[PDB]
């Protein structure tokens, strides 16, 4: 909502205005990846023991 | 007929407000610069 002043004058008489706007949240996503070897597998679930 | 009268009445209710004030030479001074706060927005332009 926005102030004004308040003209004396050929001034064109000024009204309050008034802003509604509204913007969209922008998505994403990320990744990473910390893939497992074989050997290691067959020794921390038992398994090879 | 050297007329000292005038007026003195109410010795008005005071306010602490936040201001500038300068001193150059032997005066003291306010320094303003109004525009956030009153002309910001609202689209007169500044004197």
């Amino acid at each position: 909502h926005q102030p004004l002043i308040a003209r004396d004058g050929p001034h064109p008489v000024e009204q309050p205005v008034h802003n509604y706007m509204t913007k969209v949240i922008d998505r994403r996503a990320l990744n990473a990846a910390f893939s497992l070897a074989t050997e290691a597998i067959a020794l921390l679930t038992g398994e090879a023991l | 007929n050297r007329e000292t009268l005038d007026e003195l009445e109410s010795a008005p209710q005071t306010t602490r407000v936040r201001a500038d004030l300068v001193a150059i030479g032997d005066r003291l001074v306010f320094l303003e610069a109004l525009e956030k706060r009153i002309y910001a927005a609202t689209n007169v332009p500044y004197p």
